[PDB]
């Protein structure tokens, strides 16, 4: 039902499994070759992974919309680190 | 109307949605379902403000405009009762030249 | 006068006929300045006119004689010629439709 | 000459409605398939549009040329007005992938000659310099219709 995403600096992020599967990397990590509940990221810190989880809820919420969706905001400060994270996670 | 919350305590953080008409107690029922802690053993805060179990999330100030998917509203959580302690997220580095 | 205004309705009825649609369609409804992206039509063209407006005035018996009806049909074409340069496709269409009108209007009983 | 407007002289009353927070640049594909820029729509605004049956439209961020959706698809083609009813074209943001959304923000802050001075992997440089492009997307959409028809 839920999955746990852990950041480089301890922080745990409990997120719906269906939300986290938005990421190709996460989907591959806790699926099977031919299954786990926790995923640890050694190189993604709190302020980044928190924003990635916000993107998951946003993505699941507004893909079903048909009339108007809002912009996904990104503060200039986080922009560079969030890009590198988005690349690693394939979302 | 759906409200998107970020339920926080120490170095834990739960991303979950809930109706505006939903009560503070029904949110404790979700926290129980995840962290395995009866509702009477938890408290919910909004910026150092105790929330009654009878009050709805709308009456607490969580609305469609405040609690959005891309920008969810923070809910404080405490167990036993311990003092409310939410560890802050890490700092982003200086805006790189350019 | 009653029999002449009956002709006019018959003329306008034929100008709306599908056989003329290939070049008549621009003049069916009033000129929508927003839809056509025109910022000057209302400055140049003081009295807008179209077949739809004329049809209403015909059914509302607002035309006293056939010469009042013809004046408005010629205003419609005048507005088009006034606003557009002669090389524009709409002018060629206006002329082809006026060819039809002037032919029928010239066989008006008296 | 596959994605192009048909030169029907059959009129079509349309409404363009900008329900994005971006300034929208409508692009009409002319009879040779060449893209033509039309006047931009401010955010939250709508307006009546005179177009014709079989005319291909495509909407963009006027500033960055980021692609936008129209009735939840990339291309808009007017039908014939049934009983003179207008055809509505509702322009919205797509749910961008977090990657493509981050590129947009990094592009809006960094000058193209300075992309090389960002401390990131070589594959993110080549993704930054690969600006959203009308000519690029038209190539994709052309091949999507070939496989769809076959
Ligand atoms: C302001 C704006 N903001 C965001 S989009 C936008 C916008 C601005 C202008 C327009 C105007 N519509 C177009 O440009 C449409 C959209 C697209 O489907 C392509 N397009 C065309 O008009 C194309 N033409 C055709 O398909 C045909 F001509 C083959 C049938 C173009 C782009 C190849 S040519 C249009 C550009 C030339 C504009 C001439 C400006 N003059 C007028 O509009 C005068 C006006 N002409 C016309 C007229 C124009 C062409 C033709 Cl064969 C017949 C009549 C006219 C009327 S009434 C009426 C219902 C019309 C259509 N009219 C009358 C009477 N007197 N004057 C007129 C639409 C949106």
């Amino acid at each position: 039902m839920y999955v746990k995403l852990i950041s480089s600096d301890g922080h745990e992020f409990i997120v719906k499994r269906e939300h986290a599967l938005t990421s190709g990397t996460i989907k591959a990590m806790l699926s099977g070759p031919g299954e786990t509940n926790e995923v640890n990221f050694r190189e993604i810190p709190s302020h980044v992974l928190s924003k990635v989880c916000m993107y998951f809820t946003y993505k699941v919420r507004y893909t079903n919309s048909s009339t108007e969706i809002p912009e996904f905001p990104i503060a200039p400060e986080i922009a560079l680190e969030l890009l590198m994270a988005a690349n690693f996670l394939d979302c | 109307m759906d409200v998107f919350l970020m339920i926080r305590r120490h170095k834990t953080t739960i991303f979950t949605d809930a109706k505006e008409s939903s009560t503070v107690f029904e949110l404790k029922r979700i926290v129980e379902g995840i962290l395995k802690r009866p509702p009477d053993e938890q408290r919910l805060y909004k910026d150092d403000q105790l929330l009654d179990d009878g009050k709805t999330l709308g009456e607490c100030g969580f609305t469609s405009q405040t609690a959005r998917p891309q920008a969810p509203a923070t809910v404080g959580l405490a167990f036993r009762f311990e003092a409310l302690c939410i560890e802050p997220f890490s700092s982003p580095p200086e805006l790189p030249d350019v | 006068v009653s029999e002449q205004l009956k002709c006019c309705s018959g003329i306008l009825k034929e100008m709306f006929a599908k056989k003329h649609a290939a070049y008549a369609w621009p003049f069916y409804k009033p000129v929508d300045v927003e839809a056509l992206g025109l910022h000057d039509y209302c400055d140049i063209i003081k009295h807008p006119m179209d077949m739809s407006t004329i049809k209403s005035k015909l059914e509302a018996r607002e035309y006293r004689d056939a010469q009042e009806f013809g004046a408005d049909v010629r205003l419609m074409f005048s507005n088009c010629y006034k606003y557009n340069p002669p090389d524009h496709e709409v002018v060629a269409m206006a002329r082809k439709l006026q060819d039809v009108f002037e032919m029928r209007f010239a066989k008006m009983p008296d | 000459p596959v994605l192009r407007s048909v030169n029907s002289r059959e009129p079509s009353q349309v409404i363009f409605c900008n329900r994005s927070p971006r300034v929208v640049l409508p692009v009409w594909l002319n009879f040779d398939g060449e893209p033509q820029p039309y006047p931009t729509l401010p955010p939250g605004t709508g307006r009546r549009i005179h177009s014709y049956r079989g005319h291909l439209w495509l909407f963009r961020d006027a500033g960055t040329h980021d692609g936008l959706l129209v009735n939840q698809t990339e291309l808009f083609v007017p039908s014939l007005n049934v009983d003179g009813q207008p055809i509505f074209a509702n322009i919205t943001l797509p749910v961008y992938t977090l990657k493509e959304r981050c590129l947009q923000v990094v592009r809006s802050l960094v000058k193209p000659e300075n992309y090389r001075r960002l401390d990131i992997v070589r594959s993110l440089y080549e993704d930054l310099e690969d600006h959203p492009n009308v000519q690029k997307d038209l190539e994709r959409l052309t091949q999507e219709r070939i496989a769809h028809q076959r």
